[PDB]
DNA sequence: TTAGCTGGTCATTTTTTTTTTTTTT
RNA sequence: ACCAGC
């Protein structure tokens, strides 16, 4: 708690002058209400007022995704270039300021903020809903422990830092405690390469296991970085359009017709799979000019254990084929690596051994006594993992990686 | 509270629209929501708009949840603040103005505060005594977190916070920001922080508003009084470590060998005989305090006017006698050389003088404070104490000694002896003791130093005195100090060579 | 306010409670029911004389408001007209608890209710002595609070003697226990109630426990300096008052601070001067150089020499490493006050109250005498309530006849200054006494209450280079 | 003809009795 | 509508 008091008391007094610093910048107009009119000031959180002021300031859009307005957000404020060089340095804190005022409605201030939900104890419990999407994905309220901001985001380590396993003391020696922090590695386009190995006779399912996916997959397309190869891959992967895999890389339409072609003719299974799902499911898709009437033959999937998973649009059939058969996996997997901790000596709990403390939807944090429970524990997550890859028949090899920690920033 | 996502018809949105628990929507995309004088100033009627204070900072929705409005009768802009009660309605307003004319309407309690309405349960609390404070740590903290105001100034503090009881009851920790105080409040709970500057809306326009969000939410705790633990006071006893040095005696030096002289907060009681030069050594103590050192001296002599000591003051430096002599006085009004005489000893103002119970210890401390004196002189404490005169002459060493005491003045006084019961008299011979002081026995209680002087005007030799210390609480020696001889020509009380 | 407001008028029903615990059949017995006029409903009472006939209503809103319609007497009591007699009668604090008793016994047990509480009980229990004579026990049934003790020990007063018997509750009253199932204690407390006991009074046979926990703990607390103190006087100890007189500059304040050194560094006892012959600048100033067997303020050149070399900080660490030590600076009123938050929040066992005569003359007052003697037994008061060891220097006054009591005069107990109770309400008087062999002080026990040894206690001798007071021998 | 799955944000004139000083018979 | 998460 003093550690998230510290930073809401640092990043309280910085939009208390980022306001001030750009009030004198932009000023103040009259706007009607013979003819009312009031003295209205620039108010940054707004998306008008920005708006306004970048009208009267020479700045053309060329973006319109409303009638007759321009869109606003991070990826146009960028790309703004104005005449008066003092605002070309105001819109960078409008940025600023926008980012420390979303940090401060989730951390202190929301109705459902960090420290509203915070027991006697010390701790934060939150709600998780097993079974809250359509596709078997685990859902989190009251707070959303799966939506803190990461390491790559400013101001998220600090913010990761509070939510740490060495914050707990034990109750008979006064001792804090260790973290391990276990997550699956290319989940769902290995789920991909088990229901695409029936095609092509698996000759895909053997690049994966040989050496890293998404580190090969940036050498291959000149991606900046790993996160946005893994934004890409995923992007193509589940049924984008001309522009929105353009947009990744920030080129046009010809960069995102040429990337499309380039991951579709390497392996000619992804377009196979997908008239293999339409000829299963849809039968017939008559077409409006503005809308779509779609006679259903099969408007459910069986899952990897006979569940009617529920499609609801016919585009995304590979996503709720995917990500159901891949959510599944780790539903078992962490029940298994618990199983196996129970039946092998151990106690669960806080006056045991170990506890789990968050499951988000690929990777599991546990918290244990003595870096020995933790080997203990890193090593049979693996045996679990492979329990789960053996018992349904996958046609993949499935594996995960551990770390080990004081607190859930160098474990994330 | 947010239920789910219902589609808009304004903008024809699909999930822009929200839903809630208290009936009303809200679409994030088009923007649009559903749904004294003894009388209360109606709002449909004093043209109530709520506009924004620039020169100080505050936003719109501030104005528009504490209900602070500016309305715009009678040509003016005054400045209406509303209070309400538990139950949500108008009780009593305030109207101010640039002149700060309070118009204080409706039915004002004793236990009104500002911001109660809204606000009942939590954990901390900040109570500010005006009202700009109290919008001001509302804008710092986005009007989210319970603060209340007091509504009668920083001087109903015994009655606003005593009247709430119940109230504040209810929170786990009560953080104050009168003034940079109130025990009425339960024990253990109530956490006092303190500002560089004198409120918190002067550090929000300086740039310390950080130092006020730091001093929130690890506000140190309440020391009850004014008694302190034997730590805090670790650079003051450092501090006067080094300040603290006598102020030596002059014409003999086996005084300060066991008196170490005089030093601040330092009452020194002189006595001899009736008519056996008091007044005399501590006129000459007066003049190598104030010549010679440069010590701003003050006299309050009663005896005499101020002419007799001024003149006494001028003779006794030129190593004469002045008013002794008619010759001399008709001798230099002639010639012109008084100014001569005048103005090497009062040109650079050391000395400052008094013209003659309660009123005196007033221009005593005007005189301390005002002119700025360092040795303060009286004489002859029988007039004062002329009911009871023992409770009057106490009550007099009281003030004194209070008076002495945390600034730092030496404090000289004169007292005389009563008759003695048998034997012979003082006056002849006789030696002092300690309990010879007359008007009561509380000024041997008091007194830090006691000085008497002793001579024998009907012996062999009756300008030989014996200088006697009976009482010295700083190093402990008393008894005969040492032997000087006074001058029948100069005036000079000099240090002598006898031993008796 | 109007009048008697009729249940036809004012669309009354006679119903149960469901939040309080009350069923309908009891306030159809009692007349307790529930009117409808300006829209919201108001609870209401019926108040009834010794005939029968209404006297007056009670009204109360969905707030906890009160409201009487018209002329409220003192001897009217809610559930009074019932009942004429019997042999055992419960008195309530309110009035939901006559219906909360009457609801658990099936309306067997004469139960009445107070009009005004526990505020006014005394004069609505004065002018109702007469009704309570033809009863045989009564068992009063108040909250368990503060002003409910208060009323049960205050009206139990006006009430004939041998039949008022009080029951304790382990809720606030009946309703806490009807509602929490307690439904078993509060009918053994009917039956069975406690007998008298005023506060104040306690039997010699139910005193065992104290007694044996009193001789188990306090004692001790050796003096210093001397040997023949502790021989006589046994030490100080809590809830005495130990008195030291000296003459004028004889050595008064020395020994004091040489005890609380003694006390503060050898036993680690938390030590509270209250200092008024100088600021805290010079009082927290000696003890150093005291410990370190020097004298600080005595001598210039050393100051400077530790200001240099920064042995002061050492000095100050290896003295004040605790929190023994808590000054004070300077009406008498908030003096008792300072010294309640010394006692009860810091926890000080030693409180020095140096140079008394300035707290009975800087007072505005015509008779000092009614003064000390009122000022001397709240002290006394105060240090017999908490139990703390209390030190308070006075001083003499002047002879009639002889000498003077700076040059060896023997000290009587009659010359205390300002009053003759300084010597009846303190424990232990001792006297320095020396002659200016400059330095041969002799100590005199005056009075000690606890031994009987009293006279010449011993010698010792004031060293004029270090500071201390060493034994001698003579 | 479409990357997908979630959460979180917001607005209205005389008596009697202790105690401290100081003349003189 | 904006941000954040996997
Ligand atoms: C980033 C991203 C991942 N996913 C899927 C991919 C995974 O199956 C799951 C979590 O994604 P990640 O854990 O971020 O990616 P990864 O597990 O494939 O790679 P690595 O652990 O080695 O860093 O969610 C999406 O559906 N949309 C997305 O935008
Ligand atoms: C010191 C001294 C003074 N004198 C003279 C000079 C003084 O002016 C004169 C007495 O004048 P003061 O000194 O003024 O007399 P006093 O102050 O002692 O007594 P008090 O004020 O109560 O009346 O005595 C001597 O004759 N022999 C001496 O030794
Ligand atoms: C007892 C004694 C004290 N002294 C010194 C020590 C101190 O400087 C001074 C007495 O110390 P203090 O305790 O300050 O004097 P005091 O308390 O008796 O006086 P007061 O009634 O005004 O409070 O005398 C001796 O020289 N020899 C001694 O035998
Ligand atoms: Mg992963
Ligand atoms: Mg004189
Ligand atoms: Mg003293
Ligand atoms: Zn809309």
């Amino acid at each position: 708690t003093k550690a998230i008091e510290e930073l809401y008391v640092e990043l309280a007094a910085r939009r208390s002058e980022l306001l001030r610093k750009l009030t004198e910048t932009f000023g103040s107009w009259y706007q009607p209400k013979y003819t009312p009119v009031e003295h209205v000031v620039f108010n940054p959180s707004s998306r008008d007022h920005i708006q306004k002021k970048l009208q009267e300031a020479g700045w053309v859009p060329t973006k319109y995704t409303d009638k007759g307005a321009p869109v606003v957000d991070d990826e146009v404020l960028e790309g703004v270039r104005v005449d008066d060089p003092e605002k070309q340095a105001a819109i960078d804190l409008i940025k600023e300021y926008l980012m420390i005022q979303k940090r401060i409605g989730q951390s202190a201030e929301g109705d459902k903020a960090w420290l509203r939900y915070v027991a006697e104890d010390g701790k934060i419990h939150g709600s998780v809903n097993p079974n809250g999407a359509v596709t078997g994905r685990a859902t989190h309220a009251f707070p959303n422990l799966a939506q803190i901001p990461g390491v790559r985001s400013p101001y998220g380590e600090q913010c990761r830092a509070a939510f740490g396993a060495e914050h707990h003391l034990d109750g008979i020696t006064g001792k804090p405690w260790v973290q391990a922090g276990i997550d699956a590695s290319g989940l769902e386009l290995r789920c991909l390469a088990h229901f695409m190995a029936r095609f092509d006779n698996g000759e895909y399912a053997h690049e994966i296991l040989n050496g890293d996916i998404h580190t090969k997959n940036q050498i291959a397309a000149e991606l900046p970085t790993r996160d946005n190869a893994k934004t890409f891959i995923y992007g193509f992967l589940y049924g984008a359009g001309d522009e929105k895999i353009g947009q990744i890389v920030g080129a046009g339409k010809e960069r995102g017709k040429e990337l499309k072609k380039k991951f579709l003719e390497n392996t000619p299974a992804i377009a196979a799979l997908r008239e293999s799902i339409q000829q299963t499911l849809v039968e017939s898709s008559q077409w409006v000019a503005g809308e779509q009437q779609v006679k259903w033959k099969r408007r459910w999937i069986k899952g990897l254990d006979g569940r009617k998973v529920h499609v609801r649009s016919p585009h995304a059939a590979l996503n709720t084929l995917l990500q159901s058969a891949g959510a599944l996996i780790c539903k078992l997997w962490i029940i298994k690596t618990e199983e196996m901790l129970v039946e092998k000596g151990l106690k669960h709990g806080w006056d045991g051994d170990f506890a789990y403390m968050a499951w988000v939807h690929d990777e599991i944090q546990v918290g244990c006594r003595t870096e020995e429970i933790a080997q203990v524990v890193i090593e049979t997550a693996q045996e679990a993992m492979r329990w789960v890859g053996d018992h349904w028949n996958f046609r993949c090899l499935l594996d995960t990686e551990g770390k080990m920690g004081p607190n859930w920033a160098i474990c994330h | 509270v947010f239920l789910y996502h219902i589609p808009c018809d304004n903008c024809g949105s699909s999930d822009g629209n929200s839903l809630f628990s208290d009936g009303h929507t809200f679409c994030y995309v088009c923007e649009k929501w559903t749904a004294m004088t003894y009388n209360v100033w109606n709002f449909g009627e004093s043209n109530g708009r709520y506009s924004a204070l620039t020169a100080r900072g505050i936003s719109k929705e501030t104005c528009q949840k504490a209900g602070y409005w500016i309305a715009k009768v009678d040509g003016v802009m005054y400045q209406v603040a509303d209070y309400r009660d538990q139950n949500g309605n108008i009780v009593s307003q305030k109207v101010r103005d640039k002149d700060k004319n309070f118009k204080t309407t409706g039915s004002h309690k004793s236990d009104a505060l500002f911001g109660k309405h809204l606000w009942n349960g939590g954990k901390k609390i900040v109570v500010t005594e005006g009202e700009i404070d109290m919008l001001t740590v509302m804008e710092l903290q986005d009007c989210k977190y319970p603060v209340v105001s007091l509504g009668h100034g920083a001087s109903a503090a015994k009655k606003t916070c005593a009247a709430n009881y119940e109230y504040f009851d209810q929170f786990e920790q009560i953080i104050l920001m009168f003034d940079m105080a109130a025990q009425v409040l339960p024990a253990g709970k109530v956490r006092v922080a303190v500002l560089p500057c004198k409120d918190a809306n002067e550090c929000h326009l300086n740039g310390h508003d950080r130092e006020i969000m730091e001093q929130v939410w690890n506000a140190g705790p309440w020391i009850p009084d004014g008694v302190v633990s034997a730590l805090s006071l670790r650079e003051r006893i450092r501090e006067h470590l080094s300040s603290s040095v006598g102020l030596l005696f002059s014409g003999c030096t086996g005084i300060n060998d066991k008196t170490l002289g005089a030093r601040g907060g330092e009452v020194i009681m002189v006595t001899s005989g009736s008519g056996m030069g008091k007044s005399t050594f501590v006129r000459q103590q007066a003049l190598q305090w104030g010549t010679a050192m440069g010590k701003k001296v003050g006299l309050a002599m009663l005896q005499e006017s101020v002419e007799e000591t001024a003149e006494d003051l001028i003779g006794l430096h030129n190593r004469v006698r002045l008013r002794q002599s008619d010759s001399l006085k008709r001798e230099i009004i002639e010639n012109g050389k008084f100014d001569q005489w005048f103005d090497e000893l009062f040109g650079n103002d050391t000395f400052h003088l008094y013209d003659s119970t309660d009123r005196l210890l007033a221009k005593l401390a005007y005189m301390r404070s005002g002119l700025g004196c360092d040795v303060i002189i009286l004489d002859h404490i029988s007039i004062v104490v002329s009911s009871d005169e023992r409770k009057m002459i106490d009550n007099l060493m009281t003030k004194l000694k209070g008076f002495a005491k945390s600034t730092g003045v030496v404090l000289v006084v004169i007292c005389h002896l009563k008759n003695p019961d048998k034997g012979k008299a003082h006056e002849e011979g006789r030696p002092v003791s300690i309990t010879d002081l007359r008007g009561s026995g509380a000024l041997r209680q008091l007194s830090d130093t006691i000085i008497a002087l002793e001579r024998n005007q009907q012996g062999d030799m009756p300008n030989l005195v014996l200088v006697r210390i009976l009482k010295c609480r700083f190093t402990g020696d008393t008894g005969i100090a040492g032997y000087m001889e006074y001058n029948k020509e100069t005036g000079w009380l000099e240090p002598s060579s006898y031993s008796g």
